[PDB]
C-alpha cells in the first residue's frame, strides 16, 4: 500500500510497505511492491495489482527493447512518459499509482510520480498508497533540502514506520531500495 | 521500347518515359495565360468548339472566394482534382475558419497527384492547372505539371503553341509589375493574340478572363464584361 | 538449363531453383569476410573494415550489431538487408522477453530468423533478403555458441565458423587447423582468428582495420575490444 | 504455373519436386510386428559441424516418430504445423490423435499448399508412423498430397536400389532389433564408406511409446552389427 | 539485358539492376553536397534556373523536417516531398512518444528501412532520391548522414550528391575540416559550388544554403546569404 | 616514414660506432615501425638500406668482432621480427632483406675462414631461412651453393 520515494544529489532511495490485503483478510504478508524493470530504474505500484502488474510488465517490455535499440542506457522521462501513456489511455479501466525513479547519466537522480488519473510531474519526494496521507501530513515538516543517503534513509524508516503504525491496511515489513551512480542496494528493515 | 509501357519501370537511362508521355498529353490542350501585377493577379484561357453551331468548351471555373484555377488536358481529372480542391478549402474553411494560403493548398495537389506516379494501377494525370490566389502576402500565380513538380513564377503560359506567349512574357515581365487591371488584362490578350495563327482574330465567344483582387472576389467572365476588355486595341503589324 | 529464365520463386526441372542460389552470392558482393571460433569458454568474432576515405567515420562503420545483453552478431553482404535482419532479430528477442518472462537462447533466436527468411522465401512477391548472419552467445548448462543463419532459412551452429567472400579457404585453413586436439585458452582463440584472416587475406595490417566481438564465461556481456587492447594481441602474436 | 493443366500429362510443377525429393538425401523406414523403426543418413558436409544441433528424427506427440527426405527448412515449417494441429485434437477430444487423422490433415495442408498459384509445393517427403490401438502403422506422404500405407519403404539417393533390397531382405514377420539390423544394412548399402554414430540418427516406437534412441546405443549397435 | 523488369527479381550474377538504374538516375540531378564543421553542419545544392522562367525562391530543395534537422534532397523533387513527409511524420511520432528531440541515427534508420521496404516488392519501385541529414545537439554534436537510393544509411564528414560526385570531393576533402567553425565553411561551400560547372553546359545557375549548428542554438534554418554576402565578392576572387 | 627513417638513419649514425649496441635496442622499434610504415617503391627502402648497413656495421661489432652466434641470432631476430611486421612479396622493399642477406653471407665468407663454422653454420641455416622462406634468388642462391660446399 504505503509506497514512497526520495531523492537526494547522489541518487534516489525507494520504499514501501508489502501487506497486499483484499477487504479484511491479508492475502499476502510480504510482497516485492517495488519492482525493477532496467538495473537503474524502478517503479513502485499500488491501488489494484493486476493493472500494475500488466503495466509494468508491458512497460518493461518496451522500454527493453528501446534501449537495446539505442544501444545506450534508457533515461527515467523516457519510463515516467511510457507510464504516462499506458495509463493515461486506459483511465477507464486502470488503477495505477506508480512512481518512477532512478538514477541516470545524464541527469542524476529523478522522481517521477503517476496517480491513478495519469498526470506526470516531477518533485523531490513523493507519498502513494491509501495509507500514505498521514507521511503526508508531516513530510513537509521532517524533510530537508539536501540530504544524504542515510538520512534519507531514517527519513523514509521513520516515514514507513509510522503508516505501517497507523494505517490497518498499511503494515507487514519494510523494504528500501537505495539507487545511485554506484549500485543498487535493496534491504529488510524492521523496527 | 519494351520496357516502355507502364509507369513502375524504370528506364535505362532513369527517364520514365509515362511522365513525358503525360507532358505531351498536356501540349495539346488549349492556350492559356496566366500573368500577376503587384496587387491583381489575372489569367486568360482560350475557348475551342466541336462545330460551328455548339457552344463553347470552358476553362476558367470557379473554385473558391479567393482561388481560380485554370486547365489544360484532361477534363475528368480536371473536375476530379476541382473536386477535390474544393472539398479540402471547405474542409479548412470549416475547421480552421480562414481561407487557405494558397501554397499549402498546392502542396496539397502534389501529394495528391503523388500516389499515381508512383503505385502500379493509376495513371498520371493529363492536367494543366494555372492556380491564382490571396494569401496574406498578395497574388501568387502557381503551375502544376502531370510529375506534380508545381512551380511559382510571376507569369506563365501553357498549352498549344504557348512559347510565343514566353517570349512575349520575357519582354514584358519587367512592364508586367506596376500597372492596374486593364493594361495587365489588355497584356494577357497581347499574349493570346500571338498564341493564334495570323489569319484569323480573337473575337468574344471565344476568350476568357479570371480576375481575383486583394479587395476583389475571384469572378469569370464571357463576353460582356469582355467586350470592355476588347476595345482598346490596334492590328497586329502586318 | 534455364531456359524457364528463372524470374520467379519455382522449381525448375533437375531440380533445383536458381532465385535462391543467386542470392547466396549477394554475400559475394559485399566484399567482406568474417570469422567465428568457439574452442572452449569463450567465443570469438573477427571481421574487418574497407574504409577508403579519411572523409568518412570509423564508429558507424560497425558491423558487430549487439542483439541483445548476451547475444552478440556480424553481418556481411549488402547492408540494407543486413540492419532490416538486426532489427528483427531484436524485436523477436524483445518478444520472448516479453511473451516468457528469460533470457532467449541464441539457438531460438536462429529458429525464429531462419523460419522468417523461409516464409519470404516461401511466397513469392518479395526479395529473399540476401545477407548472411552469424550469432554468438553463452547459454548456461551449454556454454558458448556459434550460429550461422543462411538467406534461404537453413540455420546450422559449429565449431570454427566463416562466411563472406573467401571462406573457402578460411574452413580450409579451419580443416587444418582445428584438427589437433589442443584446448583453446582464449587467447589462442583470438591469436587463431587473427592469424586466420591473416592467412586467408594475407595482409598484416594495423590494428584499425578488424573488429573483435567477444564473449566469454566470466563476463557474458556482449563485448567489442578496443584499439589498444586490439592492438595489445597483435603485437602478442608478433614473432 | 500452377492454374492451367497440360495439353495431356501432369502437373509438371508437382513433378519437378518430387524430382527435387527424389535428389534428397537417403532414408529408410521400416514397419515391424510390434514397433516401427526409422533411420535417416545425415552427413555433414565438413568436420566442423555439430550433430546435436540440428534433428532429423522428430516426434510429433510421444508416440509419433516421423522423419523425411527433402528440405528441412519446409520440414520445419510443416512438423510445427503438424505440433500445431495434433494439440488442437487432443484439446478437442483429450486424447492422443490417431496417425490416420494425422495424415489426412496433413495431407490436407500440404494440399492447400499445392492449390492456385503463388506458393511453391513443399520439396519434403514424409514417413510418418506411430503405434496407436496396439497395431503400429507407417504413412508415406508426398508433395502432390497422396498418402499411403507401407511395411517397409525408402526415400532418397538410389531409393529404387534400397528398395530392391527391401523387397529381397525385409519379409513379414519380425522385431524391433532385427528392424533395426537390416534398416542399417540397407541404409548403409547406399550410404558412403564412413558410417559412424553421428553419420545415422535413428529413432524407434514401440508400444511402449515413441523413443529416440542415443548416440550411446546407437554407437554400441552398429559398432559392426554384422 | 535478359532480366531487369522486376524490383523482386534476381540476376544470374546477383544484383537487383533496378536499383542500378534508380541509383544513376539521381547522377543526372543537380549538384549537392554538404560538410560539418566542429560546432555545425553547413549544406549547399548548385540550383539553376531554367531559362527565364523561374521566381529564384520556388521549390527549394532545402527542406525543414524536424526543429533542428533538414534535408538537402536531389533526384525527383516530388518523391523527396513524399519522403520529407514521412520524416516529419517519423520525427511526429518520436516527439509524441518519448518528449524529446529525435537523435539522427535513430531518424536515418527508420528512414532508410522505409527507403527499404519501397525497394523490396515488386508493385512498386525504388525511390529516385538521395538526400542529406544533419542535426545538432548539446550532448551529441553535430551529426551529417547520407541515404543512397537502395537504403544504405550511413555518416561522412563530407558529401557530395550530383553530377560531380567525385569532383565535388576532390577538393572537400582538402579542407581542414575540424578546426573550422562554420561561419568560415559557409564561403568554403560557396566557394566548393562556385567551383564546378560556371558556365560550361548550361548558361546559369543559383546558389542556396542552409545551416544549422551550435551558432543557430540548435535550431535549423536558411542562411541570411544576403547577410554578408559572402559568395560572390569571394567567388568573383576565386577565377585567379 | 621517409624522414621517419631519415631521423633513425641519420641519428644513429654514432650510437653504435663505440656507443654499445643497445641504442640498437633502443632503435629496434624504430626500424620496425619504418619498415612497417613501407613505402611502395624505393624511399622507405633506401632508410632501411641505411639501417641494414648500419647494422652490417654492427656485424662487423658484435657478430664479426665478439662472434657470440648469440648476437647474431639477435641480429637474425630482428630481421626475423621485422619481416614478421612487412610483407616482402619483392614489393619493391627488399634491400631490407636482399643486401642484407648478402653482406651476411660475405661475413659468412669471412666467418668460415676465421670463425668456427659452427657459429656460422647456425648463421647459415639462419640464412636458410632468409632465402628459401624469404624469395630465393639467383646469386644468393649461388652463395648458398657456395655455402653447402662450405658445409662440404
Amino acid at each position: 500500500t504505503t509506497i514512497m520515494a526520495v531523492q537526494f544529489d547522489g541518487g534516489v532511495v525507494l520504499g514501501a510497505d508489502s501487506r497486499t490485503t483484499t477487504g479484511s483478510y491479508i492475502a499476502n504478508r510480504v510482497t516485492d511492491k517495488l519492482t525493477p524493470i532496467h538495473d537503474r530504474i524502478f517503479c513502485c505500484r499500488s491501488g489494484s495489482a493486476a493493472d500494475t502488474q500488466a503495466v509494468a510488465d508491458a512497460v518493461t517490455y518496451q522500454l527493453g527493447f528501446h534501449s537495446i535499440e539505442l544501444n545506450e542506457p534508457p533515461l527515467v522521462h523516457t519510463a515516467a512518459s511510457l507510464f504516462k501513456e499506458m495509463c493515461y489511455r486506459y483511465r477507464e479501466d486502470l488503477m495505477a499509482g506508480i512512481i518512477i525513479a532512478g538514477w541516470d547519466p545524464q541527469e542524476g537522480g529523478q522522481v517521477y510520480s503517476v496517480p491513478m488519473g495519469g498526470m506526470m510531474v516531477r518533485q523531490s519526494f513523493a507519498i502513494g498508497g491509501s495509507g500514505s496521507s498521514y507521511i503526508y501530513g508531516y513530510v513537509d515538516a521532517t524533510y530537508r533540502e539536501g540530504m544524504t543517503k542515510e538520512e534519507c534513509l531514517q527519513f523514509t524508516a521513520n516515514a514507513l514506520a509510522l503508516a505501517m503504525e497507523r494505517d490497518g491496511s498499511s503494515g507487514g515489513v519494510i523494504r528500501l531500495a537505495a539507487i545511485a551512480e554506484s549500485g543498487v542496494e535493496r534491504q529488510v528493515l524492521l523496527g | 521500347n519494351q520496357y516502355d509501357n507502364d509507369v513502375t519501370v524504370w528506364s535505362p537511362q532513369g527517364r520514365i518515359h509515362q511522365i513525358e508521355y503525360a507532358m505531351e498529353a498536356v501540349k495539346q490542350g488549349s492556350a492559356t495565360v496566366g500573368l500577376k501585377s503587384k496587387t491583381h493577379a489575372v489569367l486568360v484561357a482560350l475557348k475551342r468548339a466541336q462545330s460551328e453551331l455548339a457552344a463553347h468548351q470552358k476553362k476558367i471555373l470557379h473554385v473558391d472566394n479567393h482561388i481560380g484555377i485554370s486547365i489544360a488536358g484532361l477534363t475528368a481529372d480536371a473536375r476530379l482534382l476541382c473536386n477535390f480542391m474544393r472539398q479540402e478549402c471547405l474542409d479548412s474553411r470549416f475547421v480552421f475558419d480562414r481561407p487557405l494560403p494558397v501554397s499549402r493548398l498546392v502542396s496539397l495537389i502534389g501529394s495528391k497527384t503523388q500516389i499515381p506516379t508512383q503505385r502500379y494501377g493509376r495513371r498520371p494525370y493529363g492536367v494543366g492547372l494555372l492556380i491564382a490566389g490571396y494569401d496574406d502576402m498578395g497574388p501568387h500565380i502557381f503551375q502544376t505539371c502531370p510529375s506534380a513538380n508545381y512551380f511559382d513564377c510571376r507569369a506563365m503560359s501553357i498549352g498549344a503553341r504557348s512559347q510565343s506567349a514566353r517570349t512575349y512574357l520575357e519582354r514584358h515581365m519587367s512592364e508586367f509589375m506596376e500597372c492596374n487591371l486593364n493594361e495587365l488584362v489588355k497584356h494577357g490578350l497581347r499574349a493570346l493574340r500571338e498564341t493564334l495563327p495570323a489569319e484569323q482574330d480573337l473575337t468574344t465567344k471565344n476568350v476568357s478572363i479570371g480576375i481575383v483582387g486583394k479587395d476583389l472576389e475571384f469572378t469569370i467572365y464571357d463576353d460582356d464584361d469582355v467586350s470592355p476588355f476588347l476595345e482598346g486595341l490596334e492590328e497586329r503589324p502586318q | 538449363s534455364a531456359g524457364f529464365d528463372r524470374h520467379i520463386t519455382i522449381f525448375s526441372p533437375e531440380g533445383r531453383l536458381y532465385q535462391v542460389e543467386y542470392a547466396f552470392k549477394a554475400i559475394n558482393q559485399g566484399g567482406l569476410t568474417s570469422v567465428a571460433v568457439r574452442g572452449k569458454d569463450c567465443a570469438v568474432i573477427v571481421t574487418q573494415k574497407k574504409v577508403p576515405d579519411k572523409l568518412l567515420d570509423s564508429s558507424t562503420v560497425t558491423h558487430l550489431f549487439k542483439i541483445t545483453e548476451n547475444i552478440g552478431c556480424v553481418m556481411t553482404g549488402m547492408t540494407a538487408d543486413s540492419r532490416s535482419q538486426v532489427q528483427r532479430a531484436r524485436y523477436e528477442a524483445a518478444n520472448w522477453k516479453y511473451k516468457y518472462g528469460y533470457e532467449i537462447p541464441v539457438d531460438m533466436l536462429c529458429k525464429r530468423i531462419a523460419d522468417i527468411s523461409q516464409v519470404y522465401t516461401q511466397n513469392a512477391e518479395m526479395r529473399p533478403l540476401g545477407c548472411c548472419m552469424i550469432l554468438i552467445g553463452i547459454d548456461e548448462e551449454q556454454g558458448p555458441q556459434v550460429y550461422k543463419c543462411d538467406p534461404a532459412g537453413y540455420y546450422c551452429g559449429f565449431k570454427a565458423t566463416a562466411a563472406g567472400v573467401k571462406q573457402t579457404e578460411s574452413t580450409s585453413f579451419l580443416e587444418k587447423k582445428v584438427k589437433k586436439k589442443f584446448d583453446w585458452t582464449f587467447e589462442q582463440t583470438v591469436e587463431t582468428a587473427i592469424t586466420c584472416l591473416s592467412t586467408v587475406l594475407s595482409i598484416d595490417f594495423k590494428p584499425s582495420e578488424i573488429e573483435v566481438g567477444v564473449v566469454t564465461v566470466e563476463n557474458p556481456k556482449f563485448r567489442i575490444l578496443t584499439e589498444a587492447e586490439i592492438d595489445a594481441h597483435l603485437v602478442a602474436l608478433a614473432e | 504455373s500452377l492454374t492451367t493443366f497440360s495439353p495431356s500429362g501432369k502437373l509438371v510443377q508437382i513433378e519437378y519436386a518430387l524430382a527435387a525429393v527424389a535428389g534428397g538425401a537417403p532414408s529408410v523406414g521400416i514397419k515391424a510386428a510390434n514397433g516401427v523403426v526409422l533411420a535417416t543418413e545425415k552427413k555433414q558436409k565438413s568436420i566442423l559441424y555439430d550433430e546435436r544441433s540440428v534433428h532429423k528424427v522428430e516426434p510429433i506427440t510421444k508416440h509419433i516418430g516421423l522423419v523425411y527426405s527433402g528440405m528441412g527448412p519446409d520440414y520445419r515449417v510443416l512438423v510445427h504445423r503438424a505440433r500445431k494441429l495434433a494439440q488442437q485434437y487432443y484439446l478437442v477430444y483429450q486424447e492422443p490423435i490417431p496417425t490416420a487423422q494425422l495424415v489426412q490433415r496433413v495431407a490436407s495442408v500440404m494440399q492447400e499448399y499445392t492449390q492456385s498459384g503463388g506458393v511453391r509445393p513443399f520439396g519434403v517427403s514424409l514417413l510418418i508412423c506411430g503405434w496407436n490401438e496396439g497395431r503400429p502403422y507407417l504413412f508415406q506422404s508426398d508433395p502432390s498430397g497422396a498418402y499411403f500405407a507401407w511395411k517397409a519403404t525408402a526415400m532418397g539417393k538410389n531409393y529404387v536400389n534400397g528398395k530392391t533390397f527391401l523387397e529381397k531382405r525385409y519379409n513379414e514377420d519380425l522385431e524391433l532389433e532385427d528392424a533395426i539390423h537390416t534398416a542399417i544394412l540397407t541404409l548403409k548399402e547406399s550410404f558412403e564408406g564412413q558410417m559412424t554414430e553421428d553419420n545415422i540418427e535413428v529413432g524407434i516406437c514401440n508400444e511402449a511409446g515413441f523413443r529416440r534412441l542415443t548416440p550411446t546405443e546407437v554407437k554400441d549397435y552398429l559398432a559392426a552389427i554384422a | 539485358t535478359g532480366y531487369d523488369l522486376s524490383a523482386s527479381t534476381f540476376s544470374p550474377d546477383g544484383r537487383v539492376f533496378q536499383v542500378e538504374y534508380a541509383m544513376k538516375a539521381v547522377e543526372n540531378s543537380s549538384t549537392a553536397i554538404g560538410i560539418r564543421c566542429k560546432d555545425g553542419v553547413v549544406f549547399g545544392v548548385e540550383k539553376l534556373v531554367l531559362s527565364k522562367l523561374y521566381e529564384e525562391g520556388s521549390n527549394k530543395r532545402l527542406f525543414n523536417v524536424d526543429r533542428h534537422v533538414g534535408m538537402a534532397v536531389a533526384g525527383l523533387l516530388a518523391d523527396a516531398r513524399s519522403l520529407a513527409d514521412i520524416a516529419r511524420e517519423e520525427a511526429s511520432n518520436f516527439r509524441s512518444n518519448f518528449g524529446y528531440n529525435i537523435p539522427l541515427k535513430h531518424l536515418a534508420d527508420r528512414v532508410a528501412m522505409y527507403v527499404h521496404a519501397y525497394t523490396l516488392y515488386s508493385a512498386v519501385r525504388p525511390f529516385g532520391c538521395s538526400f542529406m541529414l544533419g542535426s545538432y545537439s548539446v550532448n551529441d554534436g553535430a551529426q551529417l548522414y547520407m541515404i543512397d537510393p537502395s537504403g544504405v544509411s550511413y555518416g561522412y564528414w563530407g558529401c557530395a550528391i550530383g553530377k560531380a560526385r567525385q569532383a565535388a570531393k576532390t577538393e572537400i576533402e582538402k579542407l581542414q575540416m575540424k578546426e573550422m567553425t562554420c561561419r568560415d565553411i559557409v564561403k568554403e561551400v560557396a566557394k566548393i559550388i562556385y567551383i564546378v560547372h560556371d558556365e560550361v553546359k548550361d548558361k546559369a545557375f543559383e546558389l542556396e544554403l542552409s545551416w544549422v549548428g551550435e551558432l543557430t542554438n540548435g535550431r535549423h534554418e536558411i542562411v541570411p546569404k544576403d547577410i554578408r554576402e559572402e559568395a560572390e565578392k569571394y567567388a568573383k576572387e576565386s577565377l585567379k | 616514414m621517409a624522414d621517419g627513417g631519415s631521423e633513425r638513419a641519420d641519428g644513429r649514425i654514432v650510437k653504435m660506432e663505440v656507443d654499445y649496441s643497445a641504442t640498437v635496442d633502443q632503435r629496434l622499434p624504430e626500424c620496425a615501425k619504418l619498415a612497417k610504415e613501407g613505402r611502395l617503391q624505393e624511399v622507405i627502402e633506401t632508410l632501411l638500406s641505411l639501417e641494414k648497413q648500419t647494422r652490417t656495421a654492427s656485424d662487423m661489432v658484435s657478430t664479426s668482432r665478439i662472434l657470440v652466434a648469440v648476437v647474431k641470432m639477435c641480429y637474425e631476430a630482428k630481421e626475423w621480427d621485422l619481416l614478421n611486421e612487412n610483407i616482402m612479396l619483392l614489393s619493391k622493399r627488399r634491400s631490407q632483406l636482399k643486401q642484407a642477406v648478402a653482406k651476411m653471407v660475405q661475413q659468412c665468407c669471412t666467418y668460415v675462414e676465421e670463425i668456427t663454422d659452427l657459429p656460422i653454420k647456425l648463421r647459415l641455416i639462419d640464412t636458410l631461412r632468409m632465402v628459401t622462406e624469404g624469395k630465393i634468388y639467383v646469386e644468393i642462391e649461388r652463395a648458398r651453393l657456395t655455402k653447402t660446399l662450405a658445409t662440404i
